[PDB]
């Protein structure tokens, strides 16, 4: 099988930017979707993005649509979310994710989560 | 007077470790023997020359291991076997063999198009199965019978494996192709396999054409129902449109059935389909139904993908029309019995496909009180006891089904005739044993019973037990008799060595009516089940919750004999759609085992001769009791 | 827009039939009697399931077979390239890319594409994707029709990609067809030669000059395989067969009676034994006998020592006087039966010490005192003229016989021997019996010299020179040719024994009875020994080696008597004359067959039915009719048959039609196809019970465009029976191109796609100086011409311009010079898109690959790679709409002609 860690959480301001780097135990080759989840205090845990295979190919959720950006790298084990024009309502553990390539805006087809890391925009 | 005896195998092999087992019965102090073997018509060459002595603390029971070397028209060849018992010299002339043992050819596939490579392995062992190094002869011939590759191999320190490949060529004929294979010691026994050449691509999808019994009752109104199942290679179900016809087989005559031909759907991957009594009877020309009885039913079935993208092609054939989804076969019966001692009738009962039936009762005419029933062997005893008298023993066996009609069962009748005894004085021998499937690890007990007169049953003390497995003397030893115990039960403990079978042959001596010296025997041939010697499992060494994907590593598991060497293969099952035969099987390395058996009868013989040369064994005397010269490689033809 | 192909697809190329070809050894340490050994492999691309077979060989366990492992592979979705095992050179087929979706309860709408290969004349060009949007319902599949042409022969290969909408899932698949010439297979044979080589050719040599391929129907430009087959004829050196021992049974005698008497019994019996046991007929008489006849043979022995004077003579009381006959004659019977039993040599040595120091005159003559009481044992030398040299003779044969085994013992016996030779070859030539020269005959040619005219007497006294015969009983010529057969077997001749032995044979005289002592022993000594050494077979041993120009070797087999190479074929691809050599003994044949592809009927193709398909738009954007009548080609009806119909792309079938050819009574469409959706249903079989033979049945059914597509791939339909998928007949219907065919252009059966554009693109305006110039000066362009439109011949197949080279700007691989005219091709679909006319002036640039015929009649092709720009005339340029492409081509020319092209 294979488990994910994610790294590069932490504290920013409300306007800034960071990027998350998820690291994969085993070959991410011939993994068709890599996805990143959130999940807020109070809320469910909803879809952010995902990448193809080869990286040709995204998908985003409309609440942050044209700020995230979403890239992996095959090569290193890789999955990358650089996270641009915070707002505050983005605090949330963000989860990396590994998937089968079949509905990837949806949790059903993801069977290796990772730990999930902390990313805390506050309104200061 | 002390009478010395010895055995050897009927037919003995080259470079093959034969056992020659020496006695001296009725005898005291120590017996030089010294055993050599000459060449035949002539005595100039010594092909072997061993010694031993048979001491009285082992009862004058020795062996001596031989070997004929290979030195060497279309005729036999035999060798002179002398043992010297002190100053009497006892000898016998026996059949020779020109073979140097077994091959078994295996192709990677079994079709393969023109401009492929044909990987093909040879396995080189003896008649122990043991892997050997010779010098193996090989031909790749095409369906014209002109060999187009000829090899020439040394298997010495191979472990007894040859690995070989072909280069089919473009410009190439179509048809079954040959490889065959022989050694250089016995250029006269050849082994082959067949591959089929052909222009193909591989299906997506297998079909099974499954008829509901395996065997048409000729009185079933409800005609032959057949079952066609089609499903992917990868294990979903196909949905398609089936063609199905029928036909009929008398011999190597095959009668097509126009009016059978049915166009049913394939639903779910299944699709049902019946050949009417009528339609059968009709396409025949209307004959006698009991005509058809003996004949076989083929069924055709094409199955087309709605698609149309694929389509397969099936044939099952071989179904038997009968009268009983019963066969009774005396195959493993002896036909020679004794007057007044108990006769074991071993009926084996089969489906029409060949196939053991199990708990099938039988029962012998006449009797309606000795009724058996049949083991996972098909096999049920019948002991019946017969009359002091020299008439012939004919039987019949009927089986007695419950939810069977009497028009619907099954029958057969054998003859079994008297042994006879020498000078008709009537003293037997009898070993009886259990038949069911017997494995290693169990003990056998082998009932030793003594009908004699009880005038001279006091001089008897011992049997003398020989085993014959794979034709070589495994075990001989003594059977302890008290005076009186006219039963004495011999645990024979059933190891690893008497894979596929063996043969008990026991006998008794005696200087007893007239001052004469009386030899009396008796065989039994006891089937074990078969499995390897050792044992070989190819498994997944992965957890595979998930189905692998392409180009997935794997983790292959491979358990087996330390110090064994595997060699593997992977082949796609839709080959199989194409070409399924010729495929190595541990069934077939049995039947070359048992049809190379030098023994050629399932019991006793017409006397104490013919007991030893029906197990394949030899008995020669000082006091000129011996067996029959043997002359021919092959059995007697019933 | 967004292709979705842009998945990075890595197709499947991976349909090995077998893999895992290895060889594993278990050296782990065992638990409990078994090793465990893991082994990582590598699934191959195959979607199927495979079965992997393990066999172990183990020194102590034997030979084991595991039961079968099953690995099954899958993907949720994935393509399945049912391709045909190979497709004819320039035959239009449509091959099925069958994509399957196995989601429980999800649709796909996937984008599925034919890639484009220059060896394939397709949709797909190199300026243009064949790309199509289906949809697959969930736990179903659709067939993707793809229609190709191939253009090359040998291997070559269709790749198609798919990836599907809104999930990250793709797939492709990569496999390879053979493309075989429009000829089919033949096989013709080229030489049939027997080998001899002391029959034919000279000094033991047979030199056969083999002539190459002598076909005339090849397809040009086909390989053709040769194949030598030398095989040695087999025949069974002739050799006479033994006497059947059944005719002998009466020779087992219990000898008895006196000293005569009783060597008359053991005659019979020794020289029985002596026989079968060299032609081992036992096997055939009775084993057990043997040793009853060995036990009657001890008893001779045994009997006839009774009579053994102690002068070590023989006779046959003890009182009565010893012969030199029968002293010889026992020397005869018991050194013949040596080889069989021994007990006493002196006894032997004994007879022969006796028969040199009473019976030996320096003469070297044998004399008979003869007290031999049975005159029956004598034989030949009774009632002969010359008995004093028949007898020397006699004796002298039985020292050879002891001579082997008394040569110690007897030193003085090569002196009689010498002496005894002596006195026959002086009176040799001075004999008239032919029992005489016969028994001396032998008796001389024995460890002896004959001189050559003793030799010829020898020979030519064998009266049709096969037997020896004088006036007299014939138990005497029977012994005489009996003694002149062991005179051909010590002399080592074969060309005199044939008939001799022959003779013997249709004698059928096989011993016993009365006076037949001598006739029964020799002519079994004889014979055995004719058994003993004889050249079965006729020796074969052919030294026969192949000299080709071919290769730099030269192939030899030495075709022995030896079963291991009987034949061995030798194959050669190159056709080119080989020169066979064989030399040696026996026979032996010569067989060169050479396959190659003779052109015929490329009739092979619609055999066995009619198939006429017309496609009308007879009257939702597009509705025809399609009609298809087919009609079978035997004496009878055919059975049940297959409409294979392929929708041209962006049509589906009507439903209400179909639904009203399923209640037809000699017509079947199965429930499954009817409830299919009207869209993604671009296949469809129709069953019919019957088609006939005698008149076209025809069915129609509406077909609806339900996308609009700017490229319309042709439909195809497909006739066969059930029993036969090879027996097939395809049609292809398409609005507005012929019979169904993409569009290629072929001339002496080579074909060039001719799908492309037309022409580059490229607007005349978007198109600057610099860009002219840079695209000319590349050296994929191999001229650049202005030229002038002379005439427009039009034609249904393509369009033939016939330019006029005005002025040869850049010239190329081909010589032409201003004022001669060159053709240029292209297909009529690019009539309306060149706008090409009379009289008017173009500006022309492509590749040397657009050349077409021979250069003699070189045609030019006007393909994607073509530039075709109008050249408006000098006062046409005085226009400020022509002052931009006038100040481009004047200086365009000026640039290319006066300082070429750098780099």
């Amino acid at each position: 099988q294979v488990q994910l860690v994610e790294t590069g959480g932490g504290l920013v301001q409300a306007g800034g930017s960071l990027r998350l780097s998820c690291a994969a135990s085993g070959s991410i080759f011939s993994l068709n979707a890599m996805g990143w989840f959130r999940q807020a205090p109070g809320k469910e845990r909803e879809f952010v993005a995902t990448i193809n295979r080869s990286g040709g190919r995204t998908y985003y959720a409309d609440s942050v649509k044209g700020r995230f950006t979403i890239s992996r790298d095959n090569g290193k084990n890789m999955v990358y979310l650089q996270m641009h024009s915070l707002k505050p309502e983005d605090t949330a553990i963000y989860y990396c994710a590994a998937g089968t390539g079949w509905s990837p805006q949806t949790d059903n087809e993801y069977n290796y989560w990772g730990q999930g890391t902390q990313v805390t925009v506050s309104s200061h | 007077s002390p009478m010395y005896s010895i055995i050897t195998p009927n037919i003995l092999r080259l470079e093959s470790e034969e056992t020659m087992v020496l006695e001296a019965h009725d005898a005291q102090g120590d017996v030089p023997v010294t055993v050599t073997v000459h060449d035949f018509p002539g005595k100039k060459l010594v092909l072997s020359s061993e010694k031993t002595v048979l001491t009285p603390a082992t009862n004058h029971m020795g062996n001596v291991t031989f070997t004929i070397p290979a030195n060497r028209k279309g005729r036999n060849k035999f060798v002179t076997v002398q043992a010297t018992f002190g100053t009497q010299v006892v000898e016998k002339v026996v059949l020779v063999s020109l073979q140097s043992g077994y091959l078994f050819i295996q192709t990677d596939k079994t079709i393969y198009t023109p401009g492929s490579t044909v990987l093909y392995r040879i396995f080189t062992v003896n008649h122990k199965l043991l892997p050997v190094g010779r010098t193996v002869m090989v031909n790749i011939e095409n369906p014209e019978g002109i060999p187009v590759k000829q090899d020439s191999l040394s298997s010495q320190n191979q472990l007894g494996v040859l690995p070989l490949s072909w280069d089919i060529p473009e410009l190439v004929n179509m048809g079954q192709w040959k490889i065959r294979a022989y050694y250089e010691n016995s250029p006269q026994q050849v082994f082959s396999t067949e591959f089929e050449v052909k222009e193909y691509v591989l299906p997506s999808f297998e079909v099974i054409v499954e008829p509901t019994e395996k065997f048409y009752y000729i009185y079933n109104e409800k005609g032959l129902e057949v079952t066609i199942t089609a499903r992917f290679l990868y294990g979903k179900k196909v949905e398609g449109t089936a063609f199905v016809i029928f036909g009929i087989q008398d011999g190597e005559q095959r009668i097509s059935l126009p009016e059978s031909l049915k166009r049913i759907p394939i639903e779910d991957g299944s699709g049902e389909v019946v050949l009417s009594r009528k339609v059968l009877l009709d396409g025949v020309q209307n004959p006698r139904a009991e005509d058809l009885v003996g004949k076989s039913l083929y069924v055709s079935a094409t199955v087309i993908l709605h698609s149309g993208s694929d389509m397969v092609q099936a044939e099952r054939s071989g179904i038997p029309i009968v009268t009983s989804p019963y066969q009774i076969h005396f195959t493993k019966t002896p036909k020679y019995f004794k007057p007044g001692m108990p006769f074991d009738l071993m009926v084996f009962v089969t489906n029409p496909d060949g196939s053991p039936a199990y708990r099938v009762p039988v029962a012998v005419q006449g009797e309606e009180t000795v009724q058996s029933l049949t083991q996972g062997d098909g096999v049920a005893k019948l002991s019946i006891n017969t009359h002091p008298s020299q008439k012939p023993l004919s039987i019949t066996v009927r089986t007695k089904k419950q939810e069977i009609s009497e028009a619907e069962q099954a029958t057969r009748t054998m003859q079994a005739l008297p042994y006879s005894t020498v000078g008709n004085s009537n003293n037997y021998l009898h070993l009886s044993v259990l038949r069911t499937e017997l494995r290693p690890g169990e003990t056998l007990n082998v009932n030793f019973l003594l009908r004699m007169d009880r005038a001279h049953e006091a001089k008897i003390r011992y049997y003398t037990y020989l085993i014959m497995n794979k034709g070589r003397l495994l075990k001989a030893g003594r059977q302890v008799r008290e005076p009186g115990q006219d039963l004495v039960v011999l645990p024979l403990s059933i190891t690893t060595d008497f894979i596929p079978s063996f043969r008990l042959v026991a006998y008794y001596t005696l200087i007893g009516a007239s001052g004469q010296r009386e030899v009396v025997a008796d065989s039994v041939w006891v089937d074990v089940k078969d499995s390897c010697v050792g044992s070989l499992v190819v498994k997944s060494g992965q957890s595979e919750d998930r189905q692998p994907v392409p180009g997935q590593q794997m983790t292959l598991k491979i358990e087996g004999d330390h110090g064994a060497r595997v060699v593997l293969v992977a082949v796609d099952k839709g080959v199989f759609v194409l070409n399924k035969k010729n495929k190595l099987t541990q069934s077939k390395i049995w039947d070359v085992v048992e049809k190379a058996d030098i023994g050629c009868t399932p019991g006793s013989g017409k006397d104490y001769a013919g007991v030893f040369s029906d197990a394949g064994l030899t008995f020669t005397s000082s006091s000129g009791q011996q067996t029959a010269q043997r002359a021919e490689l092959q059995c007697p033809q019933p | 827009e967004d292709i979705i192909a842009e998945e990075n697809i890595v197709s499947r190329s991976e349909f090995p039939e077998s893999w895992l070809w290895n060889v594993e050894d278990l050296k782990e340490p065992p638990k409990n009697g078994i090793s465990t050994k893991l082994m990582n492999i590598f699934l191959k691309d195959s979607i199927t399931t495979w079965e992997i077979l393990a066999v172990s060989m183990s020194d102590k366990k034997g030979i084991c077979v595991a039961d079968p492992f099953e690995v099954t592979v899958m993907q949720d979705f994935f393509i399945d390239l049912r391709l045909p095992y190979s497709v004819v050179r320039n035959e239009q087929v449509e091959i099925r890319a069958v994509l399957y979706n196995y989601r429980q309860n999800q649709e796909l709408k996937v984008r599925v594409e034919l890639l484009h290969n220059p060896a394939f004349c397709s949709l797909a060009t190199t300026k243009r994707r064949h790309q199509q949007t289906v949809t697959i319902p969930p736990k179903s599949s659709l067939s993707v029709p793809y229609v190709i042409v191939p253009l090359k022969t040998g291997l070559q290969e269709v790749e198609v990609k798919a990836a599907v909408y809104h999930h990250f899932i793709s797939d492709g698949v990569r496999k390879s067809l053979k493309v075989v010439p429009e000829g089919i297979r033949m096989n013709k044979t080229v030489a049939v030669r027997t080998l001899d080589p002391e029959r034919l050719g000279r000094e033991g040599v047979q030199k056969e000059d083999i002539p190459p391929a002598d076909l005339s129907d090849q397809v040009p430009d086909t390989e053709s395989e040769t194949r030598i087959l030398l095989q040695g004829t087999p025949v069974a050196q002739m050799t006479e067969d033994a006497v059947d021992a059944e005719r002998l049974k009466h020779l087992i005698v219990t000898p008895s009676g006196c000293g005569e008497e009783n060597m008359i019994g053991m005659t019979p019996t020794v020289i029985a034994v002596h026989y079968l046991d060299e032609t081992e007929q036992w096997e055939k008489f009775g084993l057990e006998k043997r040793q009853g006849a060995l036990e009657l043979i001890k008893k001779g022995y045994t009997q006839q020592l009774a009579f053994r004077q102690p002068s070590s003579a023989f006779a046959a009381f003890v009182k009565r006087a010893p012969s030199t006959w029968l002293t010889a004659y026992v020397v005869k019977v018991f050194s013949l039966a040596v080889n069989l039993i021994a007990i006493d040599s002196q006894v032997l040595c004994g007879a022969v010490k006796w028969l040199i120091l009473e019976k030996q005159k320096p003469d070297g003559v044998f004399q008979e005192d003869a007290p031999v009481i049975h005159q029956e044992m004598i034989g030949g030398l009774r009632n002969n003229n010359e008995k004093d040299m028949a007898l020397t003779a006699f004796v002298l044969i039985s020292l050879q016989e002891a001579k082997d085994i008394c040569e110690e013992q007897v030193n003085s016996l090569p002196g009689s021997i010498t002496k005894a030779g002596d006195f026959l070859e002086a009176n040799y030539m001075n004999l008239q019996r032919s029992y005489t020269v016969a028994i001396a005959g032998y008796a001389l040619a024995q460890m002896g010299r004959l001189k050559g005219p003793l030799l010829n007497k020898f020979l030519t006294t064998a009266k049709d020179k096969n037997r020896w015969e004088d006036p007299g009983k014939q138990l005497y010529n029977v012994e005489a040719t009996s003694y002149a057969l062991l005179a051909l077997l010590q002399l080592k001749d074969f060309d005199f024994v044939p008939p001799v032995v022959r003779w013997l044979n249709e004698q059928r005289y096989y011993g016993g009875g009365y006076g037949s002592t001598q006739a029964t022993f020799m002519v079994f000594q004889a014979l055995a020994q004719y058994q003993k050494d004889a050249p079965d077979h006729q020796e074969l041993n052919l030294d026969v080696s192949l000299q080709l120009p071919s290769r730099s070797s030269k192939i030899t087999h030495r075709i022995h008597w030896e079963s291991a190479s009987l034949l061995r074929s030798e194959e050669t691809k190159e056709n080119e004359g080989f020169t066979v050599t064989a030399e040696g003994k026996g026979q032996g044949t010569l067989s060169v067959v050479t396959m190659y592809h003779a052109k015929a009927k490329d009739q092979l193709t619609c055999n066995k039915f009619d198939l006429k398909v017309t496609i009308k738009p007879a009257p939702n954007k597009n509705t025809m009719i399609l009609e298809i009548c087919t009609r079978y080609r035997g004496d009878q009806d055919a059975t049940m048959s297959i409409l294979d119909i392929s929708m041209m792309t962006g049509f589906a079938p009507d439903t209400d039609d179909l639904k009203q050819l399923a209640n037809g009574v000699d017509r079947y469409i199965s429930k499954y196809e009817l409830d299919k959706a009207f869209s993604d249903r671009n296949t469809l079989i129709i069953y019919l019970d019957k088609v006939s033979h005698s008149e076209d049945d025809c069915l129609a059914f509406k077909v609806h465009q339900y996308f609009n597509v700017e490229l319309i791939q042709p439909g195809a339909v497909k006739v066969y029976a059930y029993y036969n998928l090879e027996e097939s007949c395809t049609r292809f219907y398409h609005p507005e191109k012929e019979d169904g065919k993409l569009n290629k252009l072929c001339r002496d059966e080579l074909c060039r796609c001719a799908e492309e554009n037309c022409f580059i693109q490229k607007s005349d305006d978007k198109v600057t100086l610099e860009e002219r110039l840079d695209k000319a000066c590349e050296p994929g362009v191999d001229y650049v011409y202005k030229t002038r439109l002379v005439k427009v011949q039009l034609s249904n197949d393509f369009d033939e311009y016939i330019m006029a080279i005005e002025q040869t700007i850049k010239s190329g691989s081909d010589e032409v010079q201003v004022g001669q005219q060159r053709t240029f091709i292209s297909p009529i679909k690019c009539r309306e898109a060149l706008k090409l006319e009379e009289k008017k002036h173009y500006l022309m640039w492509g590749l040397s690959s657009d050349f077409w015929g021979e250069k003699p009649n070189l045609s030019y092709i006007i393909g994607k790679d073509t530039w075709v720009e109008h050249w408006p005339e000098e006062d046409e340029c005085q226009d400020e709409e022509n002052q931009k492409q006038c100040q481009d081509l004047g200086a365009f020319t000026e640039s290319m002609v006066v300082f070429g092209c750098p780099n």
